[PDB]
């Protein structure tokens, strides 16, 4: 649970610097797909399974 | 969480992986305002 919130912190700090990135992962569209697809793309290295 | 400017290049495909339908976000007194169409 420590190590989900650490990330969780971490992600939303980077979310919040880079603000161009959270502008598209946060403009709603119905198909969630790309969404996905570019946060894994991007977060997998860094984050865990939950 | 450290990345560098390598996401940017993400964003650039995400936006690059997407005919151009928008939608009407407002409207009013014969005008509307219309979300999307990046060609239009």
């Amino acid at each position: 649970l420590t190590n989900l919130a650490d990330e969780l912190a971490s992600v939303a700090k980077l979310l919040l610097s880079e603000t161009a990135l959270n502008k598209h992962l946060a403009e709603p569209t119905d198909d969630s797909a790309p969404k996905v697809r570019l946060l894994e793309r991007l977060l997998s290295d860094k984050v865990s399974a939950t | 969480t450290i990345s560098a400017a390598d996401i940017e290049g993400a964003i650039e495909d995400y936006v690059s992986s997407f005919e151009e339908i928008g939608t009407v976000i407002d409207a009013g007194d014969g005008i509307a305002h219309v979300e999307g169409l990046p060609s239009v």
